[PDB]
């Protein structure tokens, strides 16, 4: 059963450029290849078939060649729609197998977060039980941290984080963190801090609310 | 018009079974067939097997365990696939493509998450996300809504029924004691808010329960 | 018109016919066998017109029994066609000529 | 008869386009292709596609992005090669060479080199490099021209139109401020110089200039 080996598995790039990935066959397989592309939360679509047909309602940016055992899908000029998941699938011999995959990752300039923190909603408070959620946006590199605060004092036990991957939008990236306490435990205190501590500033971005 | 239709997700106990559907459109050949991709999550396509609804004969991949089943019906256009004695790996999603004889997959289906689990179906609790009182503002303005409490995964969140997909986040979920939590946001012209309405559309296909959210500012 | 005439046409007709049901059969057999290289419809009728002229060159044949027996029915039916067309051909040939005595 | 005719040398401002040529003569067949080879300086050939003429079709070479389109006009029997959308990548020197249709390149262009910039074109400024007054001889003397100013690459030195080819010694251009400059020599029996002139033949393709200057001593 032919294995496809796709190498690297993570690709990066700088925007405009030119990107190459690569798909290994354990034996010839003509041209019996075809390419691809899964963003996230997205299912496959056809880039590329036959190693070379390029598919109508592509950008004139994608193209492929090769044949044997050797294979390419390029990209001239990458940008943000981009980022996301290629693979490769051949219909030379049965069954079909697919490659492990290639994510495309894009390297754009050092972004601040964009912190935001938000007071449970009245709905939940009734419901019983209070959230403050918080949201650290287009944010890069992607990493970063978050620190919470309660009445001045670091607050760790309830929260949950969250990330997201490179956006597909302008290659960034985003955070939430979230604080969950029942209505009581959120009753006797007054300052909730959210603190965001990345490397575009030396000095940490904060953001608090009071349950005046 | 979407080719190929499937379930949003199915929820399944261990040692149970759930037979998912591919409803079929656009043009139809006696070439056709329908495969049966498997992902699980963070991974990549596994190819489960294939069907000829024409003749109806199916193949399956002969490097893993056969749990599944495949049938077709011609009059009603749909390919099912009968997954049978599950088990937390065969938790993942499950893709219906159609190839036209020829090798590769033109058109796929949204995918159809499936759960393995002794849990229970739980619809998701939405709430607004707008600034406080005390949050000075720029040219643009952030917001979101907050869906916790629900199983099994996933949950599809809109804003303004896809007509602001700009400037929109929707965090991965974090499970907890049998309840997924996700926040999303988005960020609209400060100076358009809240002259126009945003509101939260989410859907929750494992328990059938959409729901929207309006986000207008607090008091 | 003429028999042999009749035959010959109708061989080709029917010719046509194994060939596409060849490329379908051959797909429907194929499929599900590792290492099966006949698996999809357009190489598939391709392989069927060299089995039945017989060029066989390969580049492309059948692994399971009966993507063989297919094989061999595509095999016959452009033998047999290919050899009613001669015989055709003669009795043209023949009949007429024999006027040109 | 030189088989197959380039223009010396192109400039192209970046995303601008060029067109080049190849003029065939000698035998031609319906079985022969033109082909297109692209050297970068320093480093090998890459094949960049063909055509063939009396049918007029062409391939490209898929492994590389596509700047050229290949055409032929059959009554003067010239080949073409469209360039577009130009970048210093794109600079280099361009052949052409024919195919008898059995796989070997028998005969070669000289090459069109090929450049890319926002300079402006500058013919070479020739100058004469006879001995030192001071400069005691051997049986051998030394002379050369100095050709500086000049934009783009190349320039083709001769002495006395080639008939002088032994002895002669061109060194490679150095680029500053967009303008290249290179000295030649010559060294020819001390004993017949200056008795027989030794002039310096200068051609620079870019601007459509050639000039000559006669090297004899000083004062
Ligand atoms: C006559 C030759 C036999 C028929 C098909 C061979 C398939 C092929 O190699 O060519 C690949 C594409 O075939 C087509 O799009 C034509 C249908």
């Amino acid at each position: 059963d032919i294995l496809l080996t796709q190498s690297p598995a993570i690709l990066s790039v700088s925007p405009g450029e030119r990107v190459s990935f690569s798909c290994r066959a354990s034996q010839s397989i003509g041209t019996d290849i075809h390419w691809y592309q899964q963003r996230t939360n997205g299912s496959p679509r056809l880039l590329i078939k036959y190693a070379s047909e390029s598919i109508s309602g592509i950008p004139s940016r994608f193209s492929g060649s090769g044949s044997g055992t050797d294979f390419t899908l390029s990209i001239n000029s990458v940008e943000s729609e981009d980022i996301a998941n290629y693979y490769c699938q051949q219909s030379n011999r049965w069954p079909f197998t697919f490659g492990s995959g290639t994510k495309l990752e894009i390297k754009r300039a050092d972004a601040a977060p964009t912190v935001s923190i938000f007071p449970p909603s009245s709905e939940q408070l009734t419901s019983g039980g209070a959230s403050v959620v918080c949201f650290l946006n287009n944010f890069y590199p992607k990493d970063i941290n978050v620190k919470w605060k309660i009445d001045g004092s670091e607050r760790q036990n309830g929260v949950l984080n969250s990330w997201t991957d490179q956006d597909s939008k302008d290659s960034t990236y985003s955070m939430s963190s979230t604080l969950t306490l029942t209505k009581d435990e959120y009753e006797r205190h007054n300052s909730y801090t959210c603190e965001a501590t990345h490397k575009t500033s030396t000095s940490p971005i904060v953001k608090s609310f009071n349950r005046n | 018009q979407v080719q190929l239709q499937q379930p949003g997700a199915e929820l399944v106990k261990p040692g149970a079974s759930v037979k998912l559907s591919c409803k079929a459109s656009g043009y139809t050949f006696t070439s056709d067939w329908i495969h049966w991709v498997k992902q699980r999550p963070g991974h990549g396509l596994e190819w489960i097997g294939e069907i000829i609804p024409s003749y109806g004969r199916a193949n399956y991949n002969e490097k893993i365990q056969k749990k599944a089943t495949l049938t077709a019906d011609k009059s009603s256009s749909t390919a099912f696939m009968q997954l049978s004695s599950l088990t937390s790996e065969d938790s993942a999603v499950y893709y219906c493509a159609r190839e036209r004889g020829d090798g590769y997959f033109a058109v796929w289906g949204a995918g159809t998450t499936v759960t393995v689990s002794s849990a229970k179906t739980t619809p998701p609790s939405v709430y607004p996300l707008a600034p406080g009182s005390a949050a000075q503002t720029n040219s643009m303005v952030t917001l979101g809504c907050l869906v916790k409490g629900y199983f099994p995964e996933p949950v599809t969140v809109t804003w303004n029924s896809g007509s602001l997909s700009s400037g929109v986040h929707t965090f991965p979920a974090v499970l907890q004691s049998d309840l997924y939590t996700l926040s999303s946001s988005v960020t609209v012209p400060s100076s358009s808010w809240p002259s126009e309405t945003v509101t939260c559309n989410v859907a929750h296909p494992a328990s059938s329960t959409k729901v929207d959210k309006k986000i207008v500012p607090r008091d | 018109s003429a028999l042999h005439w009749r035959a010959a046409g109708a061989a080709t007709v029917l010719l046509v016919i194994v060939l596409l049901a060849g490329s379908y059969l051959a797909v429907l057999a194929e499929r599900g066998a590792p290492g099966a290289q006949l698996i999809t419809y357009p190489r598939a009728l391709w392989w069927a017109c060299e089995t039945a002229t017989t060029v066989g060159y390969x580049d492309l044949y059948p692994v399971t029994l009966w993507g063989r027996l297919v094989a061999v029915v595509v095999m016959v039916a452009g033998i047999t066609s290919f050899g009613l067309v001669t015989a055709a051909l003669a009795t043209w040939f023949v009949g007429r000529e024999q006027e040109r005595r």
